[PDB]
């Protein structure tokens, strides 16, 4: 069914997400405490180059793209767009 | 960062599917009496 | 049932493919620029241990099998058979 309203949803780019066990979606974001956390997202579709996260990342969150090449959950870092 | 990639190459394969099933009579009928009596 | 013979197609092993949303097929390959990308494949059948990709991966592409346990698209890597 097509509901007539600008449907808004978080479209997190795949350049910042991984699929362990060839399925489970896990991402790395930085909390308000400038520390990196580990939250599991529920992205299923694939639009363009981003992934439609149904439940895992709300509006505002900061997704770490360039910096996962060497990191770990529980450390602090700098935020450079 | 390193991974174990495999070179994809065109192969010649055949498409065949196996459908499991049981055999059954084409048509079935029962033989019954319609009068009372003794079988001669 | 004889479903005809395919001229020449790609048979990407399941050990390098995933099915998100329990359906959509997504794979991870490394381009000529030694960088990994995210292309959506259309593999339906299952031959042996590989999947017949109808549309998603052409002849030549490199499919990442041993290493997806921890990675992400948009990064470069080494090619070890």
């Amino acid at each position: 069914l097509q509901e007539g309203v600008k449907q808004k949803a978080i479209l997190a780019p795949q350049q910042g997400v991984t699929r362990d066990l060839k399925g489970q979606a896990t991402a790395l974001v930085v909390n308000a405490q400038n520390k990196v956390e580990l939250r599991v997202i529920k992205a299923d579709r694939v639009i363009g180059d981003k992934w439609l996260v149904t439940e895992g990342l709300n509006a505002g969150d900061k997704i770490i793209t360039e910096g996962l090449q060497f990191v770990q959950p529980g450390v602090e870092v700098k935020t450079v767009p | 960062p390193e991974v174990g990639i495999v070179t994809l190459e065109a192969q010649t394969v055949t498409l065949n599917t196996e459908l499991p099933g049981r055999t059954n009579a084409f048509r079935i009928a029962e033989v019954r009496p319609q009068v009372n009596g003794i079988i001669l």
